[PDB]
RNA sequence: AUGUGGAACGGGGUAUUGAGAUUCUUUGUUCCCAAGAUUUG
RNA sequence: UCGUCGCAAUGGUAAUUCAACUUAGUACGAGAGGAACCGUUGAUUCAGAUCAUUGGUAUUUGCGCGGAGCUAUCAUCUGCUGGAUAACGGCUGAACGCCUCUAAGCCAGAAUCCGUGCCAGAAAGCGACGAGG
RNA sequence: AUCAGACGAAAAGGUGUUAGUUCA
């Protein structure tokens, strides 16, 4: 709904969000502007009023003034939006040796620094 | 359409193994355990109408 | 893909031992920075950027026990960005990652080393 | 230093490793030993197959940097009653054996020349003249005791060791009564046991000890984890490192002795891995705190063939024997 | 046979199938494996032995049904082993070549074996002799490139495999049974069953 | 299947309605429970729509 | 601290080295030796 | 007085883990997607480390090599685990004859918490034990 | 009162109550 969406977008910003303060204000308003876009992406007017409020902030000279500009342009942009692996495998059992026990028994490999397996 | 393998297992083929009147005194205690039962038998990601078959306590009634 | 990547030496200038056009293939990024013998790793042709499995490293490869084995060059075989080598036939000893990693760059190669 | 369980490091005062915590028993499980002390004799690495399900290399051979560990059978020369109070574990009585080595008897004599010697000469004496104050003292334990530990001191004697005094550790004897904990300690009582019976090798094995002092650099007690024994091999065995692959005979001791140490003589255990401490260290080799049950510690150990190229030195081959015919006639 | 051995289709460079037994390497899906042995692996030995430590030893193995003469670069540990194994009636050998990967190069169809353009005359009447299946010596990977089988499987597109240009690869062809990978397209799999007269 | 397919199966678990009775039940509470529990902001909008 | 004592040599082994030399070990020799002061108990 | 061998008041804490091939193209899903699942292989970062073997070594001042050993994952180890719970979900069940996770209560359940394990120990924390008149 | 009490976020929410008033 409209007034979800705006909900979500005004928590969105306070989750996220004379000259620092003025910096601030614009801060908070584009950020809310860049939110309430990304939402119509995914609305020219809340720009442009937007960037009219941001641009009027940038000249602020209190911070009354520049907190009343923020409320104003929030309120426009509300009235904008409401308009295996353990089992062991042997490979002795399948073997074709003529004697059980010598299939399952292991032969030698190297004896004395020589290869008996290789050598046998 | 998977059956579920009963020592709970092959819950819609789950692999994973997990652990009909029940007459008992304790009556909130057999009641427990069905909803125990009934918590083991819980679906994860699943569609409420795919996972319609489950596990649901039929009655409960004195014995 | 195939198999899992192993601690071995990332030794792939990348040649291209598959029969791509190019001799080597310069690892110009790793895949996912440098590739294990036999890992695909992208590849700009340096004589002659695609994955490049190293059929053969220079740097010694401690082998499953720990045997160390160095081969002549760090050769990554040319690979095609899905998967298959892209070149025809790879040449030279093929290790056993480059398998793993493509069977059809071992089945391309000569030699599977 | 970014991990403070470690952090502050300071240097751990006693070199042989303290069991801070021993296993927890029941009377389910038998008399037993749970820590055995052993010496780093050397930890080079040996080829050994994995048969391990899903392993990438599921039977292939495998080179292992497995460790050696010199572990002389040790003796229980003693008992210990812990009573549990409210403040925490108290000693009640200790009962030593009636005799006791010079070497153990070193260890509470700093000079041990002295003038006389006389470490438990007459505990020695009542411990003869009077067996009922012994007796009572058993008694004692079994009727109040909770936790039986057995004193067991060091056979440095076997081992290639400079040092006299026997390193005494109270192992913890596990399993059944309190009383049958003091009857297998007492009919025990100046006898010693192989680790062999202390440890079965295919036991997961969480040795600890002292890491070295690098010159606080270092010299601190560390726990090490998850080292399952891979042969215990008994030193009177010449075939210890002559597995069923390389049968032809060979002593644990490669050429060239150990490193530092000097040869083997006395039963030892294999575990891969690496244990802190210096070579020929006093290590506790002690039963697992967790019954862990990774595979690594189900699968079987079956070591393919033992390296004993050369120690302090270099060595290219695994004896000198076959290098006496391998090589053409010397000089001499 | 058309079955992947896992997710991959590569059952020619998994598994060198060929009418004695099946020159399948270690590594595979065990199902996969019984899969194979229940497809072909009674009439043909499917064990799975990594020639090499490689799981794709199959491509690379020059063993056909009347002799397993594979590349040398197989573990002699395991060929021994292979040779308890398997029958002794099955000419076992280790082709000491250049070129390992003699199983690839070499399109070892039971009737007669296709070696590589470049394989070694003198290797190549070896694993002729072990195969009982004269060679012809002609990609080089000719085994690789195309399933080679005594019953038939027709021939590369240079396919196999969903259009693979290595059908010996993607395709395990023997002559008891042409095994294929689960991705060989229909047609290719109708045509290969039709070439084996299957 | 296609299109609506999960509605024809729904046409095609009946403890749900037993469960949704249990919760209808509840609601009253749990308003109650969730208003009095509720903190900053969203008890202020939950306040202002109730 | 009167001894299978410890230690140094004569050495040797181990390896180093690549025909030669060196350095843990030694039933060899000798030194050392019931080795003195201080401190408390 | 000198030692032996221990308990632990009190702190600190660690491994973070994923990543990629099976387990998988697995049940389910028209199918795609994709569980459960199972090991293995490794790896991001950080911690305590042995110094065997190897690289370096480096007055062996022995003969560039370089013993004896040191440092270096550059040889290698290498980093725990059971309860109580948050939200949420339930059982019992009043208030509110029923009903109702809740109000008396209980269980399940977090990457949370607590203990366990590890690192120390309280230079004035203790116990057993051998040896001043 | 699990943020007791003892010394604006305060508007409200209280399936939090104690007493009473009105209609009943």
């Amino acid at each position: 709904d409209v007034n979800t969406f705006l909900d979500v977008v005004l928590s969105r910003t306070q989750r996220k969000t004379i000259s620092r303060i003025r910096g601030f204000y614009g801060r908070k308003v584009k950020f809310t502007q860049d939110t309430i876009t990304e939402k119509l992406d995914s609305k020219h007017l809340v720009e442009n009023v937007a960037r009219d409020y941001i641009r009027l902030l940038k000249y602020g000279d209190s911070l009354y003034r520049c907190k009343q500009l923020k409320r104003a342009a929030l309120g426009r942009m509300a009235t904008i939006i409401k308009r295996a692996g353990v089992y062991n495998v042997e490979l002795r059992d399948k073997y074709i040796l003529q004697d059980p026990s010598w299939k399952y028994d292991r032969m030698p490999e190297l004896l004395d620094g020589k290869n008996v397996a290789d050598f046998v | 359409h998977f059956p579920i393998n009963i020592e709970i297992r092959n819950f819609l083929g789950e692999r994973i193994t997990r652990v009909i009147i029940l007459e008992g005194n304790s009556l909130e205690n057999v009641s427990q355990s069905a909803a125990n039962i009934k918590q083991i038998c819980n679906v994860r990601n699943k569609d409420i109408r795919k996972f319609l078959d489950g596990i649901y306590v039929s009655e409960r009634g004195n014995i | 893909a195939s198999g899992t990547k192993y601690r071995m030496t990332l030794g792939l200038i990348m040649n291209c031992a598959d029969n791509s056009g190019a001799k080597n293939l310069y690892i110009v990024s790793v895949f996912g920075p440098a590739a294990s013998c036999g890992d695909m790793v992208l590849a700009t042709v340096k004589k002659g950027i695609m994955p490049a499995i190293v059929v053969r490293q220079r740097k010694a490869w401690r082998r499953k026990d720990g045997v160390y084995l160095y081969f002549e060059d760090n050769a990554g075989v040319i690979v095609n960005p899905k998967g298959e080598m892209k070149g025809s036939a790879i040449t030279g000893p093929v290790a056993k990652e480059c398998a793993d990693l493509w069977p059809r760059i071992a089945s391309n190669a000569g030699t599977v080393v | 230093h970014g991990s403070l369980g470690f952090l502050p490091r300071k240097r751990a005062s006693r070199q042989r490793g303290k069991v801070k915590a021993f296993p927890k028993d029941d009377a389910s499980k038998p008399v037993h030993l749970t820590a055995f002390l052993g010496y780093k004799a050397g930890m080079t690495h040996i080829v050994r197959d994995l048969d391990r399900p899903g392993s990438k290399m599921h039977k292939r051979e495998i080179l292992e940097a497995v460790t050696v560990i010199e572990t002389p059978p040790m003796v229980v020369v003693g008992v210990v009653g812990y009573v549990e109070t409210p403040r925490g574990l108290r000693s009640l009585t200790t009962v030593w054996a009636e005799h006791l080595s010079e070497e153990v008897k070193r260890r509470f004599y700093k000079n041990w020349f002295k003038s006389k010697k006389k470490a438990f000469t007459k505990y020695a004496k009542k411990y003869a003249e009077s067996t009922q104050s012994i007796n009572r003292e058993l008694e004692r334990i079994k009727k109040y005791c909770s936790v039986v530990r057995v004193l067991a001191h060091t056979q440095i004697r076997k081992t290639p060791l400079a040092q006299k005094k026997a390193h005494l550790m109270e192992i913890q004897v596990n399993g059944g009564s309190v009383a049958d904990k003091v009857e297998w300690a007492r009919e025990h009582f100046e006898k010693t046991v192989d680790i062999k019976s202390t440890f079965e090798q295919n036991e997961m094995i969480d040795v600890i000890g002292v890491t070295r002092g690098k010159g606080n650099a270092g010299y601190m007690h560390r726990t090490q984890l998850n080292s399952k024994i891979y042969r215990i091999g008994a030193g009177d065995d010449a075939k210890n490192a002559s597995t069923d692959f390389d049968a032809t005979e060979k002593r644990i001791t490669p050429m060239g002795g150990f490193v530092r140490y000097g040869v083997v003589e006395n039963d030892f255990v294999m575990l891969n891995g690496a244990t802190p401490g210096p070579v020929k260290r006093v290590l506790t080799l002690r039963k697992s705190l967790l019954t862990h049950t990774s595979r690594k510690a189900l699968e079987p150990v079956s070591l393919k063939w033992i390296d004993t190229a050369s120690k302090f030195g270099h060595g290219r081959f695994q004896t000198p024997a076959e290098a006496k015919q391998f090589l053409g006639t010397l000089k001499k | 046979l058309r079955a992947q051995f896992e997710n991959s289709n590569e059952i020619g460079v998994f598994s060198n199938l060929t009418n004695s037994y099946a020159l399948v390497a270690l590594g595979g899906s065990e199902n996969f494996y019984s899969v194979f042995e229940a497809e072909l692996g009674d009439v043909v030995p499917v064990v799975h032995t990594t020639i090499g430590g490689t799981r794709i030893i199959g491509r690379l193995t020059c063993g056909n049904r009347k002799g397993l003469l594979v590349p040398s670069s197989t573990t002699d540990n395991e060929l021994q082993h292979l040779r308890n194994s398997l029958p002794d009636p099955v000419k076992i050998q280790r082709v000491d070549e250049r070129l390992s990967a003699l199983g690839n190069i070499v399109a070892c169809n039971d009737y007669v074996a296709l070696v590589h353009p470049d394989i070694e005359r003198e290797t190549e009447e070896i694993i002729a002799d072990v195969l009982d299946v004269e060679v012809f010596r002609q990609n080089v990977l000719t085994g690789s490139y195309c399933a080679l089988s005594n019953q038939g499987a027709l021939v590369h597109p240079r396919t196999i495999n969903r259009g693979s240009d290595v059908i010996g690869a993607g395709l395990v062809v023997n002559d008891w049974c042409a095994f294929a990978g689960l991705d060989t397209t229909a047609t290719e799999l109708a045509v290969c069953e039709s070439i084996f007269k299957l | 299947p296609q299109n609506e397919y999960i509605e024809e199966s729904i046409r095609k678990r009946f403890d749900h309605e037993e469960r949704k009775r249990k919760k209808a039940a509840r609601e009253a509470h749990d308003a109650s429970l969730y208003a009095q529990k509720t903190r900053g902001i969203k008890a202020k909008l939950y306040q202002e729509k109730r």
